[PDB]
């Protein structure tokens, strides 16, 4: 599947890194929590804490994120929200 | 340290 | 509906405030994003920033939260994750 | 300023 980026406040290279990371997570895990945790932990390590990740087929959200550290995209059957705060 | 508030929604 | 608290790291009084707040949000809004935004904005105001809220029928998450500022509960047909970070 | 990591999952 190709990611559909629905809303981003993030550099193009970091957006591509987010999609690449989620692609590996989807190969490894079918449980949304595991996908989220894989992505969150990778981004903490590569881009410093503190990241938060929500993965789901049906949810809404309202969050506060550091400027340039927000992406919300569809990949396969899940929506993925990934952002930095704190 | 600047921030934004943002909402998301899965819509049909 | 009575809330079912699934996981909390939060004072009993704040947990009850979270449930009371979500109850008002569910009366006012049917869109998950609006419910989330109502709760997040109320908790920012009452308990200081920075809160984040996810409301959904189907999602997983992995987040980092300040100690004693996390609750995850079911209310009606939605799961609600509310936590403080940053 | 102490924190914890936490996961949630909607399960059937």
């Amino acid at each position: 599947r190709k990611a559909v980026i629905k809303n981003a406040d993030m550099s193009e290279e970091m957006q591509q890194d987010a999609v690449d990371c989620a692609t590996q997570a989807l190969e490894k895990y079918n449980i949304e929590k595991d996908i989220a945790a894989y992505i969150k932990k990778e981004f903490d390590k590569k881009y410093n804490p503190t990241w938060h990740c929500i993965v789901g087929r049906n949810f809404g959200s309202y969050v506060t994120h550091e400027t340039r550290h927000f992406i919300y995209f569809y990949l396969g059957q899940v929506a993925i929200l990934l952002f930095k705060s704190g | 340290t600047a921030t934004r508030d943002a909402g998301t929604q899965v819509r049909l």
